[PDB]
RNA sequence: UGGGAGAGGGUGGUGGAAUUCCCGGAGUAGCGGUGAAAUGCGCAGAUACCGGGAGGAACGCCGAUGGCGAAGGCAGCCACCUGGUCCACCCGUGACGCUGAGGCGCGAAAGCGUGGGGAGCAAACCGGAUUAGAUACCCGGGUAGUCCACGCCCUAAACG
RNA sequence: CCGAGGGUAGGGCCCGUGACUGGGGCGAAGUCGUAACAAGGUAGCUGUACCGGAAGGUGCGGCUGGA
RNA sequence: GCGGGGUGGAGCAGCCUGGUAGCUCGUCGGGCUCAUAACCCGAAGGUCGUCGGUUCAAAUCCGGCCCCCGCAACCA
RNA sequence: GAGCUAGCCCUGGCCAGGGUGAAGCUGGGGUGAGACCCAGUGGAGGCCCGAACCGGUGGGGGAUGCAAACCCCUCGGAUGA
RNA sequence: GAAUGCCGGCAUGAGUAACGAUAAAGAGGGUGAGAAUCCCUCUCGCCGUAAGCCCAAGGGUUCCUACGCAAUGGUCGUCAGCGUAGGGUUAGGCGGGACCUAAGGUGAAGCCGAAAGGCGUAGCCGAAGGGCAGCCGGUUAAUAUUCCGGCCCUUCCCGCAGGUGCGAUGGGGGGACGCUCUAGGCUAGGGGGACCGGAGCCAUGGACGAGCCCGGCCAGAAGCGCAGGGUGGGAGGUAGGCAAAUCCGCCUCCCAACAAGCUCUGCGUGGUGGGGAAGCCCGGGUGACAACCCCCCGAAGCCAGGGAGCCAAGAAAAGCCUCUAAGCACAACCUGCGGGAACCCGUACCGCAAACCGACACAGGUGGGCGGGUGCAAGAGCACUCAGGCGCGCGGGAGAACCCUCGCCAAGGAACUCUGCAAGUUGGCCCCGUAACUUCGGGAGAAGGGGUGCUCCCUGGGGUGAUGAGCCCCGGGGAGCCGCAGUGAACAGGCUCUGGCGACUGUUUACCAAAAACACAGCUCUCUGCGAACUCGUAAGAGGAGGUAUAGGGAGCGACGCUUGCCCGGUGCCGGAAGGUCAAGGGGAGGGGUGCAAGCCCCGAACCGAAGCCCCGGUGAACGGCGGCCGUAACUAUAACGGUCCUAAGGUAGCGAAAUUCCUUGUCGGGUAAGUUCCGACCUGCACGAAAAGCGUAACGACCGGAGCGCUGUCUCGGCGAGGGACCCGGUGAAAUUGAACUGGCCGUGAAGAUGCGGCCUACCCGUGGCAGGACGAAAAGACCCCGUGGAGCUUUACUGCAGCC
RNA sequence: CGAUGUCGGCUCGUCGCAUCCUGGGGCUGAAGAAGGUCCCAAGGGUUGGGCUGUUCGCCCAUUAAAGCGGCACGCGAGCUG
């Protein structure tokens, strides 16, 4: 059946994006938080 | 008039449509018509705040002249009557001899062709705007401002109207199509004659695709809901209220009267409405 | 051809009396109602009186034993549209007549549908009396309805 | 081929009968009231509507075969 | 299983707060009426479901027995 | 977190074929004029039958499955909310 | 040594289940160490509204070639979407950007919020919508509208000529619109040809034929032809389109108006350039100077901004045209010609799937376009089949039980069962015919019947043409032939009578409920006078609504019909400038502390003092509620009637053993041989009843009852047959479970149901196919029940707060 | 209670005997036939339907008879639901 996983390139970007990230609060303080801990990527990977 | 309809099918049974008589335009005027924007029932932040609201035809806003005091002195001739589907009255097409073309609600009786006039001086003829004050006493009136230059706030609806009673000082009575009678003051226009369409009331939707055509979405009982949903939800199998009938929100919905007491206006309502 | 009387019919308008309600003023101990009373209304200011406003319905005197219409029926006043009818004149047509099973139309009230309207009145209904009882007569309330528009119903002591 | 008629399917009219039900007629001395005939003790009758154990009552209009 | 009841012939007061049984109808005698009803004047009739106790005293307060209506009997 | 799902907003797209035959219009009859009747024309509809498409009614299978909801037979809607 | 402990390792089940659609395989040749599995050939089967082809998401080198086979591949592997390496994606015209706006997002001005931040007109961003210039062939192992060839085109810059009042982010026009139906003319596509081109072919009885088989086009500027779209011309006035305006709008006047003209598209033709089959030789070459013609069918596509009807009344903005404003008119713009200039990103390959979403090379999910032919009434349905693509990545045998999917069945025909569950039956089309009832539509495909193939003859109407021939499409009337049977295969209703519930089409518990539940038109009550009520928000601001009482919110009821009675004492809501109580505050009789005092400080009664409550009314489609006992009629029985207690008032109409009735399978009637169900009645209704509506109701229903006909493997009662498994052999090889085990029956015993204890009985050691009685078998720390001064959702006249409102 | 699946049906039986039938007896208010009642006897037999989920029961048509109980109200790693 349609499962929960429809990957759609300009979704992700608009959603867990560097930019949509870094216009919140709470999406700054995600940067801080995986920036802190060492994560080689900040944000998911998309092609554009 | 009102259209009826062989029951060739369950729903053309009780179907009734306008019979659209009076229109003489079947499409609007490009200079006077901007894009609805359909709102669902949502406010600014986005949450229903009117329910059961979507889905219907798409629609293009008619700009009307609720002001009319706005060209004083110039005539129009009644160029055509229009259908409009943001509001239940007819609209009516004014070429002014400005060559200014304007948009008012076509009152009763209307026709086209004819000549009609705004301004303290105007004859005492339907489709005319004059301030109150200068309306005699008894003639039945429409599009009526509730405050000086503020707009025609009263009276729009298909077949409605408004009377004058009297006057007293700087101010009219108006019999509203409520039955409330108020104080409106003298320099506020109005247009005599009533609203057209008066047979408006008469409709039968027929079905429930109809209601659905119109953008009014299905209104689901409280008594058929759940606790968390309404004051009148639950209960094993059906039940009635069991409490003074209430709102989702919980006030109570069989006469508590809900205007604020203490409102301005007060001083200027002498009767609150009829039946 | 010329004339006459009339609440004949339809439409639109419009006048004053009365009732009810509302607002103001003045004023206080009851009003109302009956056979007698009670319910009811009234010191939260009623009734009675004066001014103001709204609304509906019916049109006093003229008015008659009168008038008109086929009947049912039609009554303030004005205008418009329309029916019947009588008289005169002795002008025209030349029996073109009478009646009429069917059909068609009209048809008081009550009643019914949709929409308005709603003062007074008032089935149902509530209450107060009477009464052995009183699902009545009498009294105080009161909803349809009575009024308007459109469409039904098609009845009668529709009787001379 | 037609064909008595047999058979299948569906209709129409009539007749008898049916738990129960509806009023009607009748029936020497039942119960409740007293509607009508005298102004019958609220004049009656009436078409219609609503109501009531019952006759009836009331509304609206009509008739006199009442005053 | 828990609650309220039993009192002239019928339907109900009085019990709670111990002493003293009352109301409407019915019934009996008398009146009015030609007569009956209605109406009017008078009267009779309970010994308080029973037994047991508390008390100077029990319709009444306490206990059992007889009956009369009622509420209940749920989880599978 | 609404890339599942629920609702709404904007902009696009899709619905084989067949069937039934409303209003209207035309002609005719009818009448004082009407209503109205008849035929043709017409092509309405949360109309009918049925693919795509959207479903998920009954049964059977499957049940460490092909699948953490699937498969077969049947069945609902299919110009509309 | 235990914690259903934790991490790891290794066992058991076990050579067991399985190896992923039952579309299917066989042989020959080749390669190689090795071949069912790789390559080639032939033969067979499968898809073909796809299982073929193109595009878009998404994926990201998976593409092509060489060399490989440890692992990955459910077996094998020489093969591969795997390993290593090399190569491969070419644009002014295709898509996106250097253009436009939609929702939405953001946001100069401005507003609001303790902070973070929320909002917000313009403007900006935002596309699969608007706008815009490329078609055909060739070429590579792999890219192509991109490279190449032919023929076309766009914008920008500069120049020359001509022309003009040039000039815009401003004005105006246009862009610019729905749904259903649909005309004319074309094209895409397709069928036929006795015509044209073509290797060949004559078989096995016949045919050297008007035989068979193959093919018969594609693109194309200007001009031209056909079909359509768009569009009036002139003048005068002008105050309107926030400046101006000759434009647009409005008024007047002359001319022409299904025309014409001007214009713009489509199709046709068109210089030119391409392609070009079968077959036969080795993707290629030949065919071949290939031919490239006529007739018919014909779109849902094109002309398109076409037309008609309808109501629910159907984006915006730029490109573009016109008007003018500063400006500037040696400029500028328009037109024609010329030269120059023209950037960034994508482009491989998979793409209904083995490369996307599903942990898998997973029977599931995934938007758009093309989707050939014949026949069956039509069609994207169904069967076959073209092009193209496949046989689904374990096989070989055997021919048990049993399981699945399937076929048939004597006599009977629902006797099966909770139930005809399931499976039969019926089945398309044409014709005849079709009941109660009804809201006149319907009920209707009612029911029930007849026809259906092929051949010959006669004939009617239409389309295209030409009015004819031909081809094509509707038909009608004779006469015949064959079979068991002519919608001969496949696709394709069983029907009826009668109840309950819900009017209806719809909607729902994704993944155990599709229903009588939700919704629904419709009815009523109620609130709301607009800065509305109401809703979200601390607010600003929004929705409501650019609406205005014929409107908007809330509630109940639920098409329609006939109806909806009585109770206002309690609660609710509404009305009530009296009275009563009532907080802060006002008031300050009167005390108190301190000080030597002036003074400072403190307490403090009467009385004035809101809403709320009390109190007086109203109010039921507001919350709700609508009695008991005793007696009475000339047979009995019953009680129209009466008595009395209580109530705020005692249930009206209509219904009733009911989706409601306990007693209960009530009783009577119907149907059956027999009826706890069903239908019709009765009425002591345990415990119906009038908008939590009452009683009916045509039509509708994958709803739930009862019955009958039809037909059946449901059954009496089973039998046989088919394939996929089960079985055997080669290959690969799990699982939950498991204290250890050398694990028998009876009767006892035992924590009360013993392989394990006692006594007795029985029993050589080890497997395989089977069956399920036991191992209180497995699975899940019972979801019932209780316990915990455990938790959570929910209610209220529980408590105590808070928002909100007064 | 770190689970012993719970009615009825179906399938499959097996056992007890307080025996429904069949066989053998005594007593009889046993004439015969047919019954009544007790004793012995478990080898075999013990039907098909209507109603209801039903077990049971009633009913229809039969029959030699239409037994009653146990086996976790026998039997869901056997089916139904
Ligand atoms: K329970
Ligand atoms: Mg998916
Ligand atoms: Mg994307
Ligand atoms: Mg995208
Ligand atoms: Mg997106
Ligand atoms: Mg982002
Ligand atoms: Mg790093
Ligand atoms: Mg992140
Ligand atoms: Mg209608
Ligand atoms: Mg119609
Ligand atoms: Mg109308
Ligand atoms: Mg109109
Ligand atoms: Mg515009
Ligand atoms: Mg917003
Ligand atoms: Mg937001
Ligand atoms: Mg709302
Ligand atoms: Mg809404
Ligand atoms: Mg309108
Ligand atoms: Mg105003
Ligand atoms: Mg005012
Ligand atoms: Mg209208
Ligand atoms: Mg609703
Ligand atoms: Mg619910
Ligand atoms: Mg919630
Ligand atoms: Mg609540
Ligand atoms: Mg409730
Ligand atoms: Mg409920
Ligand atoms: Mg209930
Ligand atoms: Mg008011
Ligand atoms: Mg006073
Ligand atoms: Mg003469
Ligand atoms: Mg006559
Ligand atoms: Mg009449
Ligand atoms: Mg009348
Ligand atoms: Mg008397
Ligand atoms: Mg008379
Ligand atoms: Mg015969
Ligand atoms: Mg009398
Ligand atoms: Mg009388
Ligand atoms: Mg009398
Ligand atoms: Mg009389
Ligand atoms: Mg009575
Ligand atoms: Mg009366
Ligand atoms: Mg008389
Ligand atoms: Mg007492
Ligand atoms: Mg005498
Ligand atoms: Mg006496
Ligand atoms: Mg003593
Ligand atoms: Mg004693
Ligand atoms: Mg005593
Ligand atoms: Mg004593
Ligand atoms: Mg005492
Ligand atoms: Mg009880
Ligand atoms: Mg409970
Ligand atoms: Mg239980
Ligand atoms: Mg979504
Ligand atoms: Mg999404
Ligand atoms: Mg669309
Ligand atoms: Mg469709
Ligand atoms: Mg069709
Ligand atoms: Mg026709
Ligand atoms: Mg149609
Ligand atoms: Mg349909
Ligand atoms: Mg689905
Ligand atoms: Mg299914
Ligand atoms: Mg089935
Ligand atoms: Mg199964
Ligand atoms: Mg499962
Ligand atoms: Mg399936
Ligand atoms: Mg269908
Ligand atoms: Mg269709
Ligand atoms: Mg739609
Ligand atoms: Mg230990
Ligand atoms: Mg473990
Ligand atoms: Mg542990
Ligand atoms: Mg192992
Ligand atoms: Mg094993
Ligand atoms: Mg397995
Ligand atoms: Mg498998
Ligand atoms: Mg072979
Ligand atoms: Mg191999
Ligand atoms: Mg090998
Ligand atoms: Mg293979
Ligand atoms: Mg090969
Ligand atoms: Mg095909
Ligand atoms: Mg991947
Ligand atoms: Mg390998
Ligand atoms: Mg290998
Ligand atoms: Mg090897
Ligand atoms: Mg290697
Ligand atoms: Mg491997
Ligand atoms: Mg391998
Ligand atoms: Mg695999
Ligand atoms: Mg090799
Ligand atoms: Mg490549
Ligand atoms: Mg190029
Ligand atoms: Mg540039
Ligand atoms: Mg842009
Ligand atoms: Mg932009
Ligand atoms: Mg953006
Ligand atoms: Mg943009
Ligand atoms: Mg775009
Ligand atoms: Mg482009
Ligand atoms: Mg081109
Ligand atoms: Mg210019
Ligand atoms: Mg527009
Ligand atoms: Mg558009
Ligand atoms: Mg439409
Ligand atoms: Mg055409
Ligand atoms: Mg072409
Ligand atoms: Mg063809
Ligand atoms: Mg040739
Ligand atoms: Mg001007
Ligand atoms: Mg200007
Ligand atoms: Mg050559
Ligand atoms: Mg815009
Ligand atoms: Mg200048
Ligand atoms: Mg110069
Ligand atoms: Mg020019
Ligand atoms: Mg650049
Ligand atoms: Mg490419
Ligand atoms: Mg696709
Ligand atoms: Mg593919
Ligand atoms: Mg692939
Ligand atoms: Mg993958
Ligand atoms: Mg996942
Ligand atoms: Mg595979
Ligand atoms: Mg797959
Ligand atoms: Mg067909
Ligand atoms: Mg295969
Ligand atoms: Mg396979
Ligand atoms: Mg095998
Ligand atoms: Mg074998
Ligand atoms: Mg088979
Ligand atoms: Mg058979
Ligand atoms: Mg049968
Ligand atoms: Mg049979
Ligand atoms: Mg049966
Ligand atoms: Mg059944
Ligand atoms: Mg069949
Ligand atoms: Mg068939
Ligand atoms: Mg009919
Ligand atoms: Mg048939
Ligand atoms: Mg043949
Ligand atoms: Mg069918
Ligand atoms: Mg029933
Ligand atoms: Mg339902
Ligand atoms: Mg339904
Ligand atoms: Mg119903
Ligand atoms: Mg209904
Ligand atoms: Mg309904
Ligand atoms: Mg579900
Ligand atoms: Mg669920
Ligand atoms: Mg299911
Ligand atoms: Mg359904
Ligand atoms: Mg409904
Ligand atoms: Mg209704
Ligand atoms: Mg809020
Ligand atoms: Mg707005
Ligand atoms: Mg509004
Ligand atoms: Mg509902
Ligand atoms: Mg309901
Ligand atoms: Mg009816
Ligand atoms: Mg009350
Ligand atoms: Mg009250
Ligand atoms: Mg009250
Ligand atoms: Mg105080
Ligand atoms: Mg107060
Ligand atoms: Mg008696
Ligand atoms: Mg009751
Ligand atoms: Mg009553
Ligand atoms: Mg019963
Ligand atoms: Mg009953
Ligand atoms: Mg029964
Ligand atoms: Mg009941
Ligand atoms: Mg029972
Ligand atoms: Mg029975
Ligand atoms: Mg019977
Ligand atoms: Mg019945
Ligand atoms: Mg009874
Ligand atoms: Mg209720
Ligand atoms: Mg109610
Ligand atoms: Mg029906
Ligand atoms: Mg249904
Ligand atoms: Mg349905
Ligand atoms: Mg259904
Ligand atoms: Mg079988
Ligand atoms: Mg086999
Ligand atoms: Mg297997
Ligand atoms: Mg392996
Ligand atoms: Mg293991
Ligand atoms: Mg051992
Ligand atoms: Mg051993
Ligand atoms: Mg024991
Ligand atoms: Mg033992
Ligand atoms: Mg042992
Ligand atoms: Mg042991
Ligand atoms: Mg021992
Ligand atoms: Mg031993
Ligand atoms: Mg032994
Ligand atoms: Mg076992
Ligand atoms: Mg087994
Ligand atoms: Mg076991
Ligand atoms: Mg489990
Ligand atoms: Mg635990
Ligand atoms: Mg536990
Ligand atoms: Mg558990
Ligand atoms: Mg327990
Ligand atoms: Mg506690
Ligand atoms: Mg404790
Ligand atoms: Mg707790
Ligand atoms: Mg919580
Ligand atoms: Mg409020
Ligand atoms: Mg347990
Ligand atoms: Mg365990
Ligand atoms: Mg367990
Ligand atoms: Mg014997
Ligand atoms: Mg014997
Ligand atoms: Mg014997
Ligand atoms: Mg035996
Ligand atoms: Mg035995
Ligand atoms: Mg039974
Ligand atoms: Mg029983
Ligand atoms: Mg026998
Ligand atoms: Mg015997
Ligand atoms: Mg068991
Ligand atoms: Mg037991
Ligand atoms: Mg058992
Ligand atoms: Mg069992
Ligand atoms: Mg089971
Ligand atoms: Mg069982
Ligand atoms: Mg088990
Ligand atoms: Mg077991």
């Amino acid at each position: 059946m349609k499962r929960t996983w429809q990957p759609n390139r300009r979704k992700r970007a608009k959603t867990h994006g560097f930019r949509a990230r870094m216009r919140t609060p709470g999406g700054r303080k995600v940067l801080k938080r995986r920036r802190q801990k060492g994560r080689w990527r900040l944000t998911p990977a998309v092609r554009k | 008039a009102v259209k009826k309809f062989k029951p060739y099918t369950p729903s053309r049974r009780f179907m009734t449509v306008a019979d659209f008589s009076e229109i003489t335009k079947t499409e609007p005027e490009k200079s006077l018509v901007k894009p609805l924007k359909k709102t669902g029932g949502r406010n600014n932040q986005g949450r229903i705040t009117v329910r059961f609201r979507g889905g219907g035809h798409k629609r293009l806003y008619r700009i009307i002249d609720f002001k009319r005091w706005d060209k004083v002195g110039i005539p129009a001739k009644v160029a055509a009557i229009e259908y409009d589907p943001n509001r239940s009255a007819r609209i009516a097409l004014l070429h002014y001899v400005d060559g200014e073309k304007r948009y008012i609600i076509a009152p009763d009786g209307l026709q086209v062709g004819q000549q009609v006039v705004a301004g303290p001086d105007a004859p005492i003829q339907v489709g005319n705007a004059l301030p109150l004050r200068f309306i005699p006493v008894g003639t039945v009136v429409h599009a009526v401002e509730l405050e000086p230059k503020k707009g025609a706030k009263l009276a729009r609806a298909a077949g409605t109207s408004a009377q004058i009673q009297g006057r007293e000082g700087d101010y009219v009575i108006l019999r509203l199509p409520s039955g409330e009678l108020r104080k409106v003051h003298g320099e506020c226009y109005a247009t005599v004659g009533a609203v057209g369409n008066a047979d408006h009331k008469n409709i039968v939707l027929g079905k429930a695709g109809r209601s659905r055509w119109l953008g009014r979405r299905p209104h689901v009982r409280g008594a058929a809901m759940n606790p968390v949903d309404h004051p009148h939800g639950g209960g094993e199998g059906r039940a009635p209220r069991g409490r003074p009938p209430a709102s989702p929100w919980g006030w109570q919905t069989k006469g508590l009267k809900t205007r604020k007491r203490r409102k301005p206006s007060s001083r200027f309502i002498i009767a609150r409405r009829k039946k």
